[PDB]
RNA sequence: UACCUGGUUGAUCCUGCCAGUAGCAUAUGCUUGUCUCAAAGAUUAAGCCAUGCAUGUCUAAGUACGCACGGCCGGUACAGUGAAACUGCGAAUGGCUCAUUAAAUCAGUUAUGGUUCCUUUGGUCGCUCGACUUGGAUAACUGUGGUAAUUCUAGAGCUAAUACAUGCCGACGGGCGCUGACCCCCUUCGCGGGGGGGAUGCGUGCAUUUAUCAGUGGUGACUCUAGAUAACCUCGGGCCGAUCGCACGCGGCGGCGACGACCCAUUCGAACGUCUGCCCUAUCAACUUUCGAUGGUAGUCGCCGUGCCUACCAUGGUGACCACGGGUGACGGGGAAUCAGGGUUCGAUUCCGGAGAGGGAGCCUGAGAAACGGCUACCACAUCCAAGGAAGGCAGCAGGCGCGCAAAUU
RNA sequence: UUAGAGUGUUCAAAGCAGGCCGCCUGGAUACCGCAGCUAGGAAUAAUGGAAUAGGACCGCGGUUCUAUUUUGUUG
RNA sequence: CGCUACUACCGAUUGGAUGGUUUAGUGAGGCCCUCGGAUCGGCCCCGCCGGGCCUGGCGGAGCGCUGA
RNA sequence: AGUCGGCAAGCCGGAUCCGUAACUUCGGGAUAAGGAUUGGCUCUAAGGGCUCAGCCGACUUAGAACUGGUGCGGACCA
């Protein structure tokens, strides 16, 4: 299950130590509306990167995107496409952009194709500077 | 090329020199610079030597042991004037100064004193008096707007409640309807 | 660059100074003070290039060291000091007290108030902060900190300070009705009615303001400054009580004035 | 010197990037302080914008709390047992921020047997020799004795917590960072988390 | 003003280019009376530089025993100017140049709830439980000197602090929590239960570090602000005033300032980030990666966020929607030239932003610099020398050389 | 800067001034794409919904935990 | 094919030259750390004492201690 | 430079990690060329059987610290 890593991980808050005689998991809400997943309550995953049960604070922008990529683990890639217009062609020309969002393991199942909606927070990593939001399940693909 | 202190060695070496060290003197603030300076090791390379005699002999030279040139300054901070002249804690000190006759050509003589610096005078318990004076109004102005303060909350303790007071009075009226 | 700016070129300066680009390649940069650098009006200008009051750069310097402008209750030796907006300039050797509120341009009106109004101003507060020891702080928007204010003063009302006491003596609460003073931006300088509110989680709220006139328009949360309760001002307002008369009609008002005195 | 940029190294696609301005001041980076075990030294430096760090580099005493009793005491460091970022650090005994240390106990158990006055650690066989523990165990009043024996009610330590008491050293983790603020802070490992530190100890043995 | 004409033929109609035509700069030639504006060593050489100058600064208010001048009412110290020096502040702005640099710089847009900030402004500054003013150096100055030579300094006598150290009475008389000697009241056969006070000692301000406990005031959302408890308090120690000038009126009390600081705001910024946007090239099609490439965990360092770095894991990341590589006679932009409508070309150049001071590198001081009219190296170039050494940086203003088609007054 | 309002710099290029026997006024305005923000429109062009119904509504019945208002106050 | 001129091309020469980027060695200098301890202090120690254990002056040495 | 002529002698040499051209019958060339490393000691990590824990078992690789007059394929082999 959990604690899989060298140390000892734990939500920085919460104190399970107090004497008795399960555990008050931490989360928080994230706002603009955006509802925090009840398996983001009810689940025992640990993530400090987590908008719900980490330390990031979503501000900034609001983005939304498709996935593509999910071999890195606890990160994916989206691909934002959109139409660049060219003043002299009056016309527009397919444009896109892949940028790495952090999937926090809420998430549960989420596949090729889902449509996100990111957030921007602090950087994270390298490459990384947005938060998986909410997950809108793609066209069909009710099996 | 003058000789660094303590530096073992006769010959002559380059060093930073920073704010603090001989041989140098920084013209920008925070400036080192690297300056040649000779060992503190006495030998034939040199061209002079600062010599200073700790006992006098037996003998008298009739350069040294015979020009004898007074004080060029007295004291001038006030505590060091007691300490000269075995003055008390207590008894006047401005007449003890020493003050020199000036004399020259042009000019009729006058004798010059310096000021002296750190004695206690009416300006500085004045200066003393004022500051504890302005100790005594925070103290008074902190007491005075938070009991001011104190009660204006108070004013809306009963403006905050008694407006409560007509809430609750209708949700029972309201479950009447 | 290595630090901070000292300078400041002629043309970079804010328009609304309105200094001719043909005298001195430099401006006079405002010094640090309590509104920032582009809605300020350095003190130099306003005698300067304002009443007419001095010719160079020198003349105002050698009435400032005369100990002869008193802004808000307090003397002032530097030139280049920012007076921003609402900033009582009183005058003793004259006896004229200056008040520094919007013209119905961008520029800043020289607005000659009664002395006895001369002795407060209002102030739009920017936060609520609790102070080390539970002690309420709240700060104006010419950042003074002024500790144990009333409880129901919140983050985007004004208040009506006194100035040689410093103290608050009464507050006006936003919502719509009262009057506003739009201080930057397009309608920098229109006075009207707030009709409206529109929420904007995360980026800046706008307020529908409705003029007197009945042109409403839209302006940010930020840039607005209610002045006072319904309709009726606690402030003495300028010529033209911040209407912006659309261009047409600064044309037939300008001719008709022509030849009406002749 | 060393600087911490991010231009220095490759674009995401895998470009190499060109330096188009040299090393800044404000991209400075320092040694590491490497603090260890022993007598106090602290070297503080001067950083952005004329403050300072402490620069620890050796420490003996840390201000350690017991979360469960609500208690800390600046007790004296024994050894490093565990680090999870580098098993190096253990060898070549450093103090970094989340580190397993041993503590003496002496400071927690004398406060236990103050506020419950029970007998912790003391191996059976052997008593108290000077008496002053045994002035903490009785001639209470009456009075004063029903609100300390209700402290019974709660006087229960974990077993495990309990054991290192025998040996008189707490397993703690540091909470604070020495190399940056001088101090050596942080609490004493309890229930699940010294639990599984203990797993990956007695594993190291094998 | 949305415009064409000559030239292939024996002649014709075409395709089609060549040549005319008009702007716009750069040079150049000839010529030139007045007057108002005004560019001007960018293109080649970010090549090299003689000389001169370009950053210093004192108020009544930090230090005044230089008679260096100078007042006499002096013995109650210093009239009052004041060179010098110490100290403080600035020197990180400006000015110059465009070599580097192709999602970099830059622009618009936003974030800092991820950070620092001299100064200004406004708040704070007897909350903390034990002196009517403390300590010893040093500069100027006197004298003795050295080296061919410098804004080189050595030695000896002194002598100041708002320099450098040290440190208190007061507020302070008790309060508030913790230890609690002990004492008192009711009931109980009785141990028992409740209601109390309480000596004595301890801890008790903010800031700092860590841990735990409840929701004064906030936000769209805090692990926010405030509150409580247990401790911590860096000797290369966080503050809590051992300063200064004018009036002076009532044992001592009072005005007006100046300076100084811890901390929070504020201003000035700065620093990183978000989204979108850049010229030519495929005779550049795959690239990146255990020499960090993309993520995960924990740290280190940094002002903070982050492979920034380290360790341990994972095997990713980018590309025909042009990655990667190369070129640029590429600083970017606001803009400029030229046009009917579309466009095309230029933008070294006075505004904003960036970069750099011969080439790289390293760093001191400071709030702010990887500073160059600041240091330390090496490389290149070059000056003075007594041959031992010393000293240098005009892509500042002038000026000279060089270079050139090409650019002004020491 | 460009466009452009006002203004006899003797005109003009300019400039932001100036005008009346102390007063009276100016120092406007437009455009500034592309991207991002706000409000309206719903043609055009994309995209989705329920056909293994895990469809929508309407009331339900049970299960688990929980704000509690309540049990006069003390559990 | 032959004459003349010019411009490019192939071409032995492990051709040459000038830039650029570098691998590897050696590595100045600063910075940090660990040491180092020149030199400068003060305390303590007693003897000689003037004032009523405290003080001012004279010398010493352990450098016994401590600091830079 | 000796000599008809580098004859003879010498240099090179193992392994690990890098790196490797012309040319080519595309297989090669190739141990091309050219570099770096190598000792001793004290550790850490990884790689298995038998009944989660306990009990047995072997060798091998990689990394780190310390250390010696920079010496370490110390002879041999090459």
């Amino acid at each position: 299950d959990i604690q899989t890593e060298r140390a000892y991980q734990k939500q920085p808050t919460i104190f399970q130590n107090k004497k008795r005689v399960k555990l008050p998991r931490y989360y928080k809400n994230i706002g603009l509306g955006f509802k925090t997943p009840k398996e983001a309550i009810e689940g025992t995953y640990i993530d400090k990167k987590c908008p719900f049960t980490g330390n990031v604070s979503i501000r900034g922008r609001i983005l939304s995107g498709v996935v593509t990529k999910m071999k890195m683990q606890r990160t994916i890639v989206i691909r934002r496409d959109y139409l660049h217009y060219i003043r002299k062609y009056n016309r527009f020309e397919k444009r896109h952009k892949n940028m790495s969002v952090h999937l926090s393991p809420c998430f549960r199942d989420v596949q090729i194709g889902d449509i996100v909606t990111v957030g921007e927070c602090r950087p994270l990593s390298k490459t990384v500077r947005f938060n998986v939001l909410k997950v809108t399940k793609a066209a069909g693909t009710k099996k | 090329f003058p000789m660094k202190q303590g530096v073992l060695t006769h010959g002559r070496v380059r060093l930073l020199l920073s704010k603090g060290h001989s041989c140098y003197r920084p013209r920008r603030t925070g400036e080192r610079k690297r300056k040649s300076v000779r060992g503190c090791i006495v030998d034939a390379n040199l061209s002079v030597l600062n010599l200073v005699i700790v006992k006098k002999g037996e003998k008298d030279i009739p350069g040294l042991t015979d020009t004898t040139v007074p004080r060029r300054l007295g004291p001038k901070r006030a505590s060091r004037i007691r300490k000269l002249f075995n003055l008390s804690k207590e008894d006047d000190v401005r007449q003890y100064v020493v003050r020199k006759p000036l004399n020259k050509e042009g000019k009729k003589p006058r004798t010059k004193a310096p000021k002296i610096q750190r004695l206690v005078t009416p300006r500085v318990l004045q200066h003393k008096r004022r500051r504890i004076a302005l100790k005594k109004q925070r103290t008074k102005k902190n007491k005075e707007e938070a009991a001011e303060y104190a009660k204006l909350l108070a004013k809306r303790m009963k403006e905050a409640k008694e407006k409560r007071q007509e809430q609750i009075a209708k949700r029972r009226r309201l479950s009447s309807l | 660059a290595r630090g901070p700016k000292k300078h400041l070129k002629r043309v970079a300066a804010p328009k609304h100074w309105m200094l001719d680009k043909l005298t001195g390649v430099f401006a006079p940069r405002p010094s640090t003070g309590p509104h920032k650098l582009r809605e300020c009006l350095p003190l130099i200008i306003f005698l300067r290039n304002r009443l007419k009051y001095a010719l160079t750069g020198d003349e105002v310097k050698k009435i400032c060291m005369q100990r002869f402008i008193k802004i808000d209750g307090k003397v002032r030796t530097d030139i280049t000091y920012p007076a921003g907006f609402m900033d009582v300039i009183s005058i003793d050797k004259t006896g004229e007290n200056f008040r520094l509120i919007y013209d119905t341009k961008g520029r800043f009106a020289v607005h000659r108030i009664t002395p006895e109004e001369a002795k407060y101003k209002l102030c739009k507060v920017r936060k609520i902060f609790v102070g080390t020891k539970g002690i309420p702080h709240l700060v104006t928007h010419d950042a003074r900190t002024i500790r144990y204010p009333d409880p129901l003063i919140k983050v985007n009302d004004t208040i009506q300070i006194d100035l040689e006491t410093g103290k608050i003596t009464d507050f006006i609460k936003f919502d719509t009705g009262n009057l506003c003073m739009v201080t930057g931006g397009a309608n920098l300088g229109r006075i009207g009615v707030i009709t409206n509110r529109e929420r904007h989680p995360g980026s800046f709220d706008v307020v529908h303001v409705k003029d007197a006139n009945g042109n409403s328009f839209a302006t940010r949360l930020s840039n607005i400054f209610v002045i006072g309760k319904g309709n009726k001002p606690w402030i003495s307002l300028p010529r033209g009580k911040g209407i912006r008369l659309t261009i047409a009609e600064e044309r037939d008002k300008r001719l008709a004035a022509k030849q009406s005195s002749g | 010197g060393i600087s911490r940029d991010n231009w220095h190294k490759r674009r995401k696609t895998g470009g190499k990037r060109k330096p188009y301005h040299k090393k800044r001041k404000y991209e400075l980076g320092r040694p590491a302080a490497n603090t260890k075990i022993g007598p106090r030294r602290i070297h503080t430096v001067r950083v952005r914008g004329g403050n300072k760090k402490y620069r620890a580099l050796r420490l003996d005493v840390g201000n350690f709390s017991w979360g469960s009793e609500c208690c800390t005491r600046k007790t004296r460091i024994i050894d490093v047992v565990y680090n999870a970022s580098n098993n190096e650090l253990v060898r070549t005994k450093t103090l970094v921020k989340n580190c397993i240390v041993l503590i003496d106990s002496t400071p927690y158990r004398q406060w236990y047997e103050s506020h419950y006055a029970l007998p912790l650690g003391r191996k059976k066989g052997a008593k108290l020799t000077p008496e002053e523990e045994e002035i903490l165990n009785k001639k209470r009043s009456k009075k004063i004795q029903k609100k300390y024996d209700e402290r019974k009610k709660n006087a229960k330590i974990s077993s495990l917590l309990e054991e290192q008491f025998q040996q008189g050293k707490l397993l703690a983790c540091i909470a604070s960072r020495p190399g940056q603020c001088g101090r050596a802070d942080g609490y004493v490992l309890e229930g699940k988390e010294l639990e599984f530190y203990l797993r990956k100890i007695k594993a190291r043995k094998g």
